[PDB]
RNA sequence: AAGCUUGAGUCUCGUAGAGGGGGGUAGAAUUCCAGGUGUAGCGGUGAAAUGCGUAGAGAUCUGGAGGAAUACCGGUGGCGAAGGCGGCCCCCUGGACGAAGACUGACGCUCAGGUGCGAAAGCGUGGGGAGCAAACAGGAUUAGAUACCCUGGUAGUCCACGCCGUAAACGAUGUCGACUUGGAGGUUGUGCCCUUGAGGCGUGGCUUCCGGAGCUAACGCGUUAAGUCGACCGCCUGGGGAGUACGGCCGCAAGGUUAAAACUCAAAUGAAUUGACGGGGGCCCGCACAAGCGGUGGAGCAUGUGGUUUAAUUCGAUGCAAC
RNA sequence: AAAAUGUUCU
């Protein structure tokens, strides 16, 4: 079963970097759409789309740089059968800052950095390079 | 191959054309499969590799 | 060339022997697929009707009686 | 706590199928019986013999009995959870797939323990028993031949109801879900299209082959993954000892299952590589054979060697490649 | 048809 929905779109969007798709498709939920502002955000996509009433598809336009993915690597640190939460002090940097970690934060969805300047982290959703 | 010789016809074109009869039956060929007992699984594993085979 | 399929039917009739018996050499062996370029299904149908023909005694089983 | 429809199910109509169980029957063939025809072999193998045969075999025709298995179709064809499932017919029966639509509304996925099914062999009681065939016997072969070959041939194979519970039960690949370039097919649906013709354009299911990225120890796998991730369980920790012992549980038993220890080795293993080898395949050759001719081995002598003898019988050469 | 084996360590 779709038993992690973030992770299926975290693989979605990296099997989408292997391959060069310019677009990638999914169901859409709030947590992935926040996870995809986030990503936006730090730089690793050009812009997400939640397409639909009943349905609706995220769809995450992936970007090239160089005729390669920006997106690295990206992992799901959390996952159902194993949740990571990691406090302030904790809390992980990917690749000595060079590369975020999407973290759930009682003050929403964002990158680590941003947890550690507010005072605050939680479960660290996924590594994203 | 039930053959009969028609009027005006040589013996030996007979012949063989009961001969090309039972080749198209597959007679002799398949008196040679049951000749002996292939077990089940060697007649599947000849059956693989014919078909492989024709896989050219 | 499937025959079967170009007429539009939905089952091989056994009682049509007319028809099965150019499907069945003259030994009376049912004749292959790849030879008579029957479609798959239609074969295995007129196979069926071959044999049903054959234990009711409107086809021969082998040509020896 | 309330919902929603994408997951998961239900219903409508069809679809293909060796899916399962029960029961009928069909034809071919082998065997046996009875009878006819007929006559010296048949049978077998490498060749033989055992064996069967002049009491009439084998062959050949007729009639019967029975049992088992279903040629052709038949197909990396189909169905089934796997095991498996193959003539046709019927009765009962499970699943799968598609077409639209309607409904339920996360009811899901996975699963230790548990339960069920589970080839073949085997075991239990009762049937059946043609063919095949462990065991067994004889004949061969052999140096021996407790084998391979032959002739026979019992249990078993068949059925009924139980038990067994394992197999290289393999795709050596757990299950479910998502995603990622393609091609060639196969199979089975279905929507559309002047079917102007066997066609054209899709869209699903299941499935074989090649092959990209990627992965891999390489082999390979590769949209049915061994790619990329997620959920859950199973299992692994050098080899041998050993899936063995002891114990438990299960089994009528066979045994199964669970599963050590000491002791012992510094390997064991996998993939590939170069060779070599093969009583593997292909191509080709040399007095290699074949085709010939003349020898040697027999005799006597010459000569060298071994051995023995000897005070010493100098030392070396010792398969072809010493004599 | 029939053709078994090759003392140890280098
Ligand atoms: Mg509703
Ligand atoms: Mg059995
Ligand atoms: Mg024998
Ligand atoms: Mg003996
Ligand atoms: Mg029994
Ligand atoms: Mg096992
Ligand atoms: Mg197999
Ligand atoms: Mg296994
Ligand atoms: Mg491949
Ligand atoms: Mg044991
Ligand atoms: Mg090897
Ligand atoms: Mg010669
Ligand atoms: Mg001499
Ligand atoms: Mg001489
Ligand atoms: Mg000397």
């Amino acid at each position: 079963s779709m038993q992690d929905p973030i992770a299926d779109m975290l693989t979605r969007i990296r099997n989408g970097q292997a391959a060069n798709k310019a677009a990638v498709t999914m169901p859409s939920s709030k947590l992935k759409v926040a996870i995809a502002n986030v990503l936006k955000e730090e730089g690793f996509i050009e812009d997400f789309k939640v397409e639909g009433d009943t349905k609706p598809e995220l769809e995450l336009t992936l970007k090239y740089f160089q005729g390669k993915a920006v997106v690295e690597s990206i992992q799901r640190v959390s996952r159902p059968g194993l949740r990571i939460y990691k406090r302030k002090d904790e809390l992980p940097k990917v690749m000595a800052g060079l590369g975020i970690a999407v973290v759930s934060t009682s003050k929403g969805v964002m990158t680590d950095r941003a947890a550690r300047q507010a005072g605050l982290g939680g479960e660290i959703i996924c590594y994203v390079a | 191959p039930v053959i009969k010789v028609r009027e005006n016809e040589p013996f030996d074109v007979a012949l063989r054309r009961f001969k090309r009869s039972c080749e198209k039956a597959g007679v002799l060929a398949e008196v040679r499969r049951r000749e002996f007992y292939e077990k089940p699984t060697t007649e599947r594993k000849r059956a693989k590799a014919s078909a492989v085979k024709r896989h050219a | 060339f499937c025959r079967f399929t170009e007429e539009g039917v939905q089952e091989i009739d056994y009682k049509d022997i007319a028809t099965l018996k150019n499907y069945i050499t003259e030994s009376g062996k049912i004749v292959p697929s790849r030879i008579t370029g029957t479609r798959a299904k239609y074969q295995r149908q007129l196979a069926r009707a071959i044999k049903r023909a054959r234990y009711l005694s409107l086809l021969p089983y082998t040509d020896r009686h």
